[PDB]
RNA sequence: GUGAACAGCCUCUAGUUGAUAGAAUAAUGUAGAUAAGGGAAGUCGGCAAAAUAGAUCCGUAACUUCGGGAUAAGGAUUGGC
RNA sequence: GCAGUCAAGCGACAUUGCUAUGUCGGCUCUUCCUAUCAUACCGAAGCAGAAUUCGGUAA
RNA sequence: GAAUGUUACCGCAAUAGUAAUUGAACUUAGUACGAGAGGAACAGUUCAUUCGGAUAAUUGGUUUUUGCGGCUGUCUGAUCA
RNA sequence: UGUACAACGGGGUAUUGUAAGCAGUAGAGUAGCCUGUUGUUACGAUCUGCUGAGAUUAAGCCUUUGUUGUCUGAUUUGU
């Protein structure tokens, strides 16, 4: 895919990177009490009812 | 969550109820209660037994083959679950579940038709055949 | 748990207690396996070492190839034949109890696995996943 | 090439499955191997959080390319609804009703040649090729019925298990149009199929992986 | 001798004596900590068992490896109608415990509570609270004076309640009175909130809420005289052994003379108060709520309680509260709910319980149906119909 | 009558209703049974239980004093019209 | 142990070569002791990590 | 269970007993340590072993519900029962 | 002397499995009369339709807009 090549390669050490939700995990809780939503992710026509129950 | 079909009677099997028995063929087949799972492994045929919905499929007690049934099916491709088609399908489910009891309504009057004038036959021959029991009646 | 074990491990029923004689999945030319006892149970007094589905047991091959036979290796059990609780609510069993024979780093002796295989112990165990050709 | 881990498990390809246009990697755990992929995948492709039959070996009970994803009968509808949610259009989702629910291991496929375990039936067969578009045969690497276990192909290239003959070697990379290379994987692993994911710009193993296994996979691959 | 084996005793020490409790209702030994920082609120609340039931939840649990996964699980459905004060009780502390000052009653009771001052109540001219009713008025000063006194020296206050029995489908028609400590502001803002809701009646929702965590304390099953072997588990001996072989057969050593008291005799099974602890409220319902049983993944206007009713119980009809596991005590028991009683952290505590489906299968046998239209869907039109 | 049988059970002729009993079904016992997976891992020891049991047909080894083993062992059937 | 060795006291410590004639056992049970096998907490050991030895309270 | 002026309800607690127990899994982290081999703390999080208290939600087990059906001998003239 | 209680009855929920009887151009086949070659009338285990029919339903299931019946039997207790 062209994105790949556009996409810069992951800078091993640096504030102003990619937030690599591994981060985000850490700064709320951790590994070990951290609660990932698997919504918020997929693709719809409408971010709206992204959250909403089938 | 997912309502299974009993393998010999295909009625719903809710989850956490009933057994269900793997083979060496990598399928399984569940049973809702006991009595179907004892029934199974003593190789009985659901066909020739008449307490289950596979008799009354293939003795024709009731409605076998109908348009609302083709709404059910195992949806192997997915939908990308439209707020408005949820509504939809909300309604059209219970429009379906109506229109299917009328259809089977119907089928059971159908089937059940011309029962009255055999009772009426019977109670003909009941009382031409006793004349002395009606006559002591009055 | 023992080596090879990439998580926790669900209470289930005790189907194969010591002694036990549980039929081979495996291309390795062993036919039955025989439980002379169970890893990671804690024994406790007049109470015989069981195992489960995904357990790993050691046992000495009694049919098929005598090489195999009179030597005692680590197992792992694939089919239980006894009703386990499953967390998905079903109360499933399967029609033989049988077992296959890996290292204690769980590498699989055969290079494939042969019936369907329990889910408790494909997910546990990455080996025998890759190794089943089916799974429940 | 890039070295990452499961939470002790060094079978990335167990809990994971890569491809051309998407991933799926195992829910269970925590997101360290989630943040692995982004390092090098970052959001140029999806990355979904999937579970298949409420196992994490989702990387071996699921096969597909970047034009088609399958999942066997095990998988619930609400594993089924999220996928196809959180993946594009482009990536079809066919459920399949095999006897053998394993269509990672029974499946070992590119995005042009796809080869089966001989047992599948040629229903199932012709909906893995109309669904991946890819040409089908029923073929085994020196005997190893599982191809999706001690086989990994891809459009660059493919490897598989070491005990794999000359003869063999040369009928596979016939058959699949593709260099192919015998060796072993995560120090002498020869699942090599499970042990590692691999596309056409991105390998990933585990860190057994000795340099060797790293410089044979990025040579064959076509990585560097 | 060491007997070359050692093994755990049979039985906890602790619970004994293995008697018969005194009352079925179980007094409420300790409350919580009592902390008069937060607004006046109950500590405990009375409600009878309605069987049980299951239920699948979407575990969120991080970490575990039943993350985002469907899991079944059993959940207990007591019935909890709402509860009215009846009086308040002034305790004093004293160097030998605390002790009760004075009781205060209100200003009328209802027939429940007069019934359970009398044992032959048919036969009973009703003198129930007669001079008390007539000392309450004509000068509102006498309770007041008892209310002034419990304000000045009283440390912890406790509130009478009893259960709107009537309400129940028991027919019992008697209900039980309890002590229930109040929680929160000072001890005068306690009596003065109890006083407002002196012949009013206290909901459920306002003490306990779903993700909430209690303590289940009531009486247990009975069984009556019971063999060690069930008692206490102890092992069967081989076969066909001499005198008996269902009973422990070496009760003691020549020396000491005497039989230990921790030898497990047979005895009394059951109907022991138990205590416990760390129980998760899956759900809070509501008599005038129609859906009960309904979520928000299940769509169905359906009530909680199984088709044709639980067993042995009638049906629910007013509010009730579900717990996850199982309470001590059989249905239609009194069972009296409490706090966690200390500040619980776990994870398990912050743990958001949404009910994916509920089950309301007839509980009288193998059911196959949740509600009766599905019953008519699947069978169809009868004989009976027409 | 069933059944090879005076084996086991019911019935006709004939003879009996005599064994202190009313209420409940607590533990433990006496007599008889059932049980998911393992199938002796229990015990001094297969102690007890269990398993095959009649009839028709195929077939029946080592040994042997040729008379026996033998119903060896192991297999197929049993109803009604 | 045998036969020596020197010597603070009135012979301590150190020191020289070799060197079954009985019936109790087992299944269940309760309790007690520490002279601590495992678990809690610590000190010394070539403890770089890992693993391991001894020692102190603790049944 | 008598005596506590009677009955009933709600309470305090002198006193006696007392329980939880142990290993694993993620993160920490292949990080400190280490020439290499290999390889950890703490804190946070998730299960299981033994033991103890409950309870039939689901599943297993029991049938005198002798509840519902079928089978054999025999008897009520036959059917039904 | 009233959302009072008890025996029935009506429903809900369950268990089992298709009841007696009727009719059949189903029914391997065997017989009278006749005269075929689907003859007819007889026997005929079973099967088919009334008939998911019939039976039980609490002795420790839920409910009851109905029917019937019951509601002053003895003793004891005092600061």
């Amino acid at each position: 895919p062209e994105s790949v090549k556009n996409l810069k390669k992951y800078d091993p050490e640096d504030p102003n990177r990619r937030k690599l939700a591994r981060d985000i995990e850490a700064e709320n809780g951790g590994a070990g009490v951290f609660n990932v939503n698997l919504k918020d992710k997929y693709l719809l026509e409408d971010d709206e009812w992204k959250n909403d129950i089938m | 969550m997912r309502i299974y079909q009993c393998h010999f009677c295909s009625s719903p099997c809710y989850p956490g109820h009933g057994i269900m028995f793997v083979r060496n063929d990598a399928k399984e087949f569940r049973f809702c209660r006991s009595k179907c799972h004892k029934a199974f492994k003593q190789r009985r045929n659901p066909r020739k037994l008449k307490w289950t919905k596979a008799f009354r499929k293939a003795a024709g007690k009731e409605l076998a083959v109908d348009s609302t049934l083709t709404f059910a099916q195992r949806r192997n491709v997915p939908v990308r679950y439209n707020r408005e088609l949820v509504a939809t399908t909300l309604k059209a489910m219970a429009r379906i579940e109506e229109i299917r009891q009328k259809r089977e309504r119907a089928f059971y009057k159908n089937r059940m038709r011309g029962n009255k004038e055999k009772d009426f036959l019977r109670d003909k021959k009941l009382v031409e055949s006793n004349p002395e029991l009606l006559r002591i009646r009055e | 748990s023992g080596n090879g074990a990439q998580g926790t491990k669900f209470r289930i029923s005790l189907g194969l207690p010591v002694g036990a004689i549980m039929n081979c999945a495996d291309n390795s030319g062993a036919r039955n396996l025989y439980i002379i006892a169970v890893k990671g149970s804690g024994s406790r007094l007049n109470r015989l070492p069981a195992a489960s589905l995904g357990d790993m047991v050691m046992a000495t091959v009694k049919k098929g190839k005598p090489e195999l036979r009179k030597k005692v290796m680590p197992a792992i059990v694939v089919r239980q034949a006894k009703s386990w609780r499953r967390r998905d609510g079903v109360f499933l069993y399967f029609e033989d109890n049988a077992g296959v024979i890996a290292n204690p780093k769980g590498e699989m002796k055969g290079s494939a696995i042969t019936g369907p295989v329990g889910k408790e112990c494909a997910d546990l165990w990455p080996r025998v996943a890759s190794n089943s050709g089916v799974v429940v | 090439a890039t070295r990452t881990q499961f939470e002790n498990s060094n079978e990335i390809g167990v809990f994971s499955k890569l491809t051309n246009t998407y991933c799926l990697v195992a829910v269970g755990g925590s997101e360290n191997f989630y943040s692995a992929f982004e390092a090098e995948l970052g959001d140029a492709i999806p990355i979904v959080h999937t579970t298949i039959a409420g196992t994490r070996i989702i990387g071996r009970m699921t096969a597909g390319n970047r034009r088609g994803l399958l999942v066997p009968t095990q998988t619930t509808d609400q594993e089924l609804q999220h996928l196809r949610n959180s993946l594009p259009d482009s990536v079809k989702i066919q459920r399949v009703e095999e006897r053998l629910s394993a269509l990672g291991n029974v499946i070992c496929c590119n995005d042009y040649v796809a080869l089966v375990h001989p047992d599948i039936d040629r229903e199932t067969e012709e909906l893995i090729s109309d669904v991946l578009g890819v040409e089908v045969f029923r073929q085994t690497i020196s005997g190893n019925i599982l191809v999706g276990s001690y086989c990994s192909l891809s459009n660059q290239g493919g490897l598989v298990h070491p005990q794999t003959s000359v003869q063999d070697q040369e009928e596979l990379s016939s058959l699949l149009q593709v260099p192919l290379v015998a060796g072993t994987v995560n120090r002498g692993s020869s699942v090599v199929g499970a042990g590692m994911v691999v596309n056409d710009y991105l390998a990933v193993t585990g860190l057994d992986t000795t340099a060797p296994e790293l410089s044979v996979i990025e040579s064959i691959f076509r990585l560097q | 001798s060491h007997r070359k084996y050692e093994a755990p005793r049979h039985g906890h020490l602790g619970f004994l004596p293995r008697k018969r409790a005194a009352s079925i209702r179980a007094r409420v030994k300790a409350f919580p900590k009592d902390d008069r920082s937060k607004p006046v609120a109950l500590t405990s609340f009375l409600g009878y068992k309605a069987g049980m039931t299951t239920i699948v939840r979407d575990l969120d649990r991080p970490g575990s490896k039943f993350h985002k996964r469907e899991v079944v699980e059993a959940v207990t459905v007591v019935d909890t109608p709402p509860v009215v004060v009846v009086g308040v009780v002034g305790y004093v502390e004293t160097p030998r415990g605390l002790r009760s000052l004075t009781t205060v009653w209100a200003e009328h009771l209802s027939d429940e509570v007069k019934r359970r001052f009398y044992k032959n109540w048919y036969k009973s001219k009703k003198k129930a609270f007669t001079k008390y009713s007539a000392k309450y008025a004509q000068d509102g000063a006498g309770i007041e004076r008892e209310l002034a006194r419990i304000k000045k020296y009283a440390s912890v206050v406790r509130v009478l309640v009893h259960t709107q029995i009537r309400k129940t489908p028991l027919a019992q028609k008697k209900a039980h009175l309890a002590e229930i400590q109040l929680n929160g502001g000072s001890i005068s803002e306690k009596v003065d909130w109890a006083r407002e809701h002196f012949e009013k009646t206290v909901a459920v929702d306002s003490v306990f809420e779903q993700n909430e965590m209690i303590d289940a304390i009531a009486v247990t099953k009975g069984h009556g005289f019971e063999g060690v072997t069930h008692r206490w588990g102890t092992k069967k001996l081989p076969r066909k052994t001499h005198r008996g072989l269902r009973k422990v057969a070496c009760i003691g050593a020549w020396h000491p003379a005497h039989v230990m008291w921790s030898v497990a005799r047979a005895g009394q099974r059951g109907y022991h108060s138990r205590t416990s602890i760390n129980h998760k409220i899956y759900r809070v319902g509501k008599g005038d709520d129609e859906a009960n049983g309904a979520t928000s993944f299940d769509r169905t206007k359906k009530t909680i309680t199984p088709m044709g009713g639980f067993v042995h119980y009638g049906e629910i009809k007013n509010d009730f509260i579900m717990v996850k596991g199982c309470i001590p005590g059989n249905r239609k028991r009194i069972v009296t709910l409490r706090k966690s009683l200390y500040t619980n952290t776990s994870r398990k505590a912050l743990e958001e319980v949404s009910l994916k489906w509920i089950d309301t299968a007839s509980k009288f046998g193998k059911g196959r149906f949740q509600t009766p239209a599905e019953k008519h869907a699947f069978m169809g039109t009868l004989k009976k119909d027409l």
